[PDB]
């Protein structure tokens, strides 16, 4: 229930074209934060929505990754936040699917993961593959 | 949104 409101929200995006306002992100991520009793089922939902959205909406998606775990270290300090960490699991099948993305939209998914590394959001073991990742798409 | 933008808080 807390965690059929945050499905809610997140599947809302699906009305709206991008780019998304920060009433939006913000309405999901307190969806989301609200939903901390239940943040395995939040990220399952997050990386779900990432795995079927249109291609439109895989920046989107990894916003609202962005904007929950920032908002949880904030909120609950970077030691305590669950969300990063139980993103971490997946995060490299994630990208994967980000990356099914319009091209023009890849400089944006590169910027938020420098954003990720310069402000230590994920630790480097993390960040840096993802940032391979990145380089080794434009080569092919 | 903005990966920039300042988090809520009271």
């Amino acid at each position: 229930e807390a965690v059929k409101t945050f499905n809610s929200e997140l599947y809302s995006l699906n009305d709206y074209k991008p780019p998304i306002s920060k009433a939006k992100m913000t309405q999901i991520t307190k969806a989301a934060i609200k939903a901390i009793k239940f943040y395995k089922h939040v990220v399952q939902s997050v990386e779900k929505f990432i795995q079927k959205c249109k291609p439109e909406y895989k920046v989107p998606g990894l916003y609202v990754i962005d904007s929950i775990v920032r908002q949880s270290r904030h909120q609950f300090g970077q030691e305590k936040d669950v969300f990063a960490p139980r993103f971490s699991n997946n995060i490299i099948s994630t990208f994967q699917n980000l990356y099914r993305c319009p091209g023009d939209d890849k400089s944006k998914i590169v910027r938020v993961l420098n954003l990720w590394q310069k402000n230590n959001v994920f630790k480097s073991e993390i960040i840096q593959p993802l940032l391979d990742m990145a380089a080794a798409l434009e080569h092919h | 949104y903005s990966p920039t933008s300042p988090s809520y808080s009271p």
